[PDB]
DNA sequence: TATATGTATGTGTGTATATATACACATATATATATATA
DNA sequence: TATATATATATGTGTATATATACACACATACATATACA
């Protein structure tokens, strides 16, 4: 560990980063158990992102301006 | 025509890069060898080797050895010859005019002094030649060891089997991989690639070995060629002809493909211990045992290289190009040239082939025009990348044009946190690229393609985007009112939701008649000037190829006078001119059915969307589907399990 | 570009791959064939060659006295370090 | 010698990489251009650009423009004469 | 009959023709009659035309001039480091 | 004298295998070509 | 034997391009080989 890390703001940032990882661990265990199979909403979100990227690439003659 | 043009093109006395033996065609002519190499760099190696005058006092030299080039890949004669039956009850074997005029084979016939109407059964006939044996110094990679050596054997079998009986066709035997241990003074030599892969997977610490791949034989250093030419006669082999060999030479190189489909499902039979000891001890090779290992391993390799995988939709080369492009443009998305990016993806992805084919693959992976192969390309192309009109064959040279990573499409379709959890390919020990990508969408049915291969054909026509989105949202989403119906249809192999061809960027029209779709272009007629204006061609029809095809049919040239192209860069506009009073002759002469018009029958304005859905599967091997629904239903569980493990 | 390319470990590369590296990182604004010819001839070593003290070690077939170095391999085949 | 000058060395045809204009050698022959380019990728650019159909009503097209390639570097005639 | 790194050429003469070479190809002091016959000497004729720092040609008359022009650059580069 | 009917060629797509060619620039050497001498 | 041409080769660093082969299959163009005859 660098001596930059031993300050009070770095302690505060590590505390909130521990809080964010705890919340993310709760979300991961919450969406491992969903129906029909694990990870069913995540793949819907990736469907939506790929579809709008295909639209934005068709609008710019596949140059992505 | 030859005599008109012989004052500039006189008799080429190169005989295809032939080097004379000091004793070729004399009293000791049967003491002589002919080291037929594959190119010119190979001849550089062989001429370096045959001149070690006192570093190799027990070696060969040019007193009894010649050289000649095989010119790349040999033509086969089994598909270019006809057995014709005469009156007396004998089938004579008459060749083709294309096979007769092949410059490479003319060279070796003039060098060896062969005769086509001889049979060489007696030794009085087998001493009228100019050399004693042909010796094929070819590469040890699977292309040169299998393909052109099998075609050379097939040529000599198809015309003179008695010389394969009596020991006339020979070959060297070189390493393909050498591995150098730190400290010790002897390397480990592997002759096949899968032998080295099974070896290198067994190890636990390969941190101090240096694996050397020898692509062609001209990559061999000076101490290596000295140690290979001190043991020259130690490593020449000879072919022996079996009685079961005629069926194998008819399967692999005959004009019937279904024998080759029926064979090439199962993998290569491993080689036994008695056969191994017999080959390495008595130093002879049966032709059938060669055709069922080397030629079959080559043909399976060519299916792997030339046919896509049904998960990601891309071949082996395009998968290396995508992996090297994600690795290269990581820091900033700064442009590179084509040859510089090709050098990068040949260095870091362990590509073991030529550079011209890799650069052509990068160019055609970057192209985007109405009717190109890729509807969703990996790269953004910057420069001149060709047009509809010459079919994309009018791009720039690779020193001019540039590519760039289409970063957000590559990020969304192929997520980065998924690529840590895929099976990879190892070349020479290190990771290079995945076995496959598993995209968010079934990209193998979303684009085009038309290739030949060994045994099989590949041809696809892309589907609508909205149909595929509706299918995957019916599978995944539980609040979609076509969820359990589609699950029942997956259980019982029936269809519910439509799956139409892709009409995007196409302004003609599609019609389903019986069991296939047809695509139709658009004309526009005017009898006041005898002008038909073509405003649309069918799917994937080049413009100048269409116009030159309509000019060769003299049945159609008797009705038109002048044809003028007014096309745009991406829009078709073709203008014909008719000689007066010929529309009614077209209507009564080119008849109209209810599937195609008379004007479309006249102007070649429809084609069939005919598919050949033949892919490769994971862990190797062909798989052949019947409809696109089968490909989608095979695709879905891989993506499901990949989400679970991430 | 060769001092910078073989910095980490001195593993050999093909001539066209090293040529792509030195045309990328050294801003070479010309064609690719003459660069590969210069990389080939900048590594040759035989009695009567141009360079008596070459920059590179050449691994493969790099031509001989008897054709003046004009019979090397293609860049697809041979290597330098 | 007449049959050597002729017969063998008789009349030939048109050259390669040549796209004529629609109005070459006619009643408006003087108002046509020859856009002589350096290779074939340049002719691919010129074919891309002379076919802007309705997206460039003020630009040229093949009604009064042609194309031919210069073959790389021109031979000089100032020292072969 | 040459090896890959050592010359060995073999000629064969027409019978009783060693004598007729000497009157045809006269022996000067600078070269022998055989070396006149078999093209076995050449002149080492130099053209020491280089480019200099900040561009432009420079032209020397002997190799000593090149050495004497080279030495101070290495001197000042040691002082700089 | 029209009709079929079984023959034979022929480009075309992707991923492979092996090659080929024109031009600029300076200067020393070369091997045959040329007058006019006669 | 002489004075005189005009074409001809090779070196490094540059400028441009050409071409043969494999593999599958739907499709296009060329006869041609008969079979009633006529």
């Amino acid at each position: 560990l660098q001596a930059r890390e031993l300050l009070i703001a770095a302690k505060t940032r590590r505390v909130e980063k521990i809080k964010k990882m705890q919340a993310r661990l709760d979300k991961v265990e919450q969406l491992l158990q969903e129906s029909p199979f694990p990870g069913a909403s995540v793949w819907l979100e990736e469907i939506d992102a790929v579809e709008k990227a295909i639209i934005k690439g068709r609008n710019t003659q596949w140059k992505f301006h | 025509l030859q005599s008109i043009s012989k004052k500039d093109n006189h008799k080429q006395v190169d005989v295809d890069k032939y080097t004379r033996a000091r004793n070729a065609g004399g009293k000791r002519a049967q003491d002589c060898m002919l080291l037929a190499a594959e190119g010119d760099s190979a001849l550089s190696l062989l001429r370096t080797g045959l001149t070690l005058g006192k570093s190799n006092p027990s070696g060969p030299s040019f007193d009894f050895c010649g050289m000649i080039s095989l010119g790349g890949v040999i033509m086969n004669a089994c598909k270019k010859v006809t057995n014709i039956t005469t009156d007396s009850g004998e089938t004579i074997m008459v060749r083709n005019e294309q096979l007769t005029n092949n410059k490479v084979l003319q060279g070796i016939v003039q060098v060896l002094g062969l005769d086509f109407n001889c049979h060489y059964k007696t030794q009085e006939e087998r001493a009228k030649l100019r050399y004693g044996c042909i010796v094929a110094c070819v590469d040890q990679d699977l292309d040169g060891c299998g393909k052109i050596l099998g075609l050379l054997l097939a040529y000599f079998h198809l015309f003179w089997p008695q010389l394969i009986i009596h020991g006339f066709v020979k070959r060297l035997l070189t390493p393909l991989i050498r591995v150098y241990e730190k400290g010790k003074t002897m390397p480990v030599e592997f002759y096949y690639e899968q032998e080295f892969d099974a070896w290198a997977k067994k190890q636990t610490s390969l941190a101090n070995h240096t694996v050397k791949y020898y692509k062609g034989l001209a990559a061999h250093d000076t101490h290596e060629v000295k140690s290979m030419f001190k043991h020259f006669d130690n490593m020449v082999y000879t072919f022996t002809l079996d009685d079961s060999a005629k069926e194998l030479f008819h399967i692999y190189f005959g004009g019937e493909s279904e024998l080759r489909k029926r064979e090439l499902c199962t993998g290569v039979v491993p080689l036994t211990e008695t056969q191994t000891q017999s080959i390495h001890s008595v130093r002879r090779i049966p032709c059938s045992l060669h055709l069922q290992v080397d030629t079959k391993a080559y043909k399976l390799d060519a299916i792997e290289r030339q046919i896509p995988n049904f998960l990601d939709g891309m071949t082996r080369a395009r998968r290396k190009i995508l992996a090297g492009g994600v690795k290269c443009f990581a820091s900033n998305n700064r442009e590179r040239k084509v040859f510089q990016f090709g050098g990068y993806v040949a260095d870091h992805m362990f590509y073991h082939h030529g550079d011209m084919s890799l650069n052509t693959s990068i160019i055609k992976a970057a192209q985007y025009y109405p009717g190109s192969s890729h509807l969703y390309p990996v790269f953004i192309g910057i420069g001149s990348f060709g047009s509809r009109h010459l079919g994309g064959k009018d791009a720039g040279s690779p020193r001019y044009i540039s590519v760039q990573l289409a970063s957000e499409f590559i990020k969304t379709m192929f997520p980065a946190e998924d690529s840590w959890l895929l099976p990879y390919v190892f070349e020479d020990g290190q990771r290079a690229e995945p076995e496959y990508y598993v995209p968010v969408l079934p990209l193998a049915i979303m684009e085009y393609g038309a290739n030949p291969s060994e045994g099989w054909k590949y041809t696809t026509w892309a589907r609508q985007l909205e149909d595929i989105l509706a299918l995957v949202r019916a599978y995944v989403d539980k609040d979609n009112p076509k969820h359990e119906l589609l699950h029942y249809a997956i259980k019982h192999k029936i269809t519910i939701l439509p799956l139409r061809p892709s009409n995007y960027n196409f302004k003609g029209h599609l019609k389903r008649f019986g069991q296939y779709y047809y695509s139709y272009g658009t004309y526009v007629i005017s009898e006041q000037r005898n002008i038909i204006t073509i405003t649309e061609l069918p799917l994937r029809v080049p413009t100048v190829a269409y116009i030159e095809s309509i000019k060769k049919s003299s049945n159609r040239m008797t009705f038109i006078e002048e044809i003028i192209d007014y096309s745009s860069s991406e829009t078709i506009e073709i203008l014909v001119k008719l000689k007066p009073n010929s529309l009614n002759r077209i209507v009564e002469e080119f008849k109209e059915t209810e599937e195609q018009d008379s004007i479309e029958n006249f102007l070649r304005l429809r084609n069939c969307l005919h598919s050949h859905l033949n892919f490769v599967k994971p862990k190797g091997g062909i798989i052949e589907f019947n409809t696109y629904y089968e490909i989608l239903y095979a695709w879905l569980p891989y993506r499901r399990e990949l989400y679970q493990k991430r």
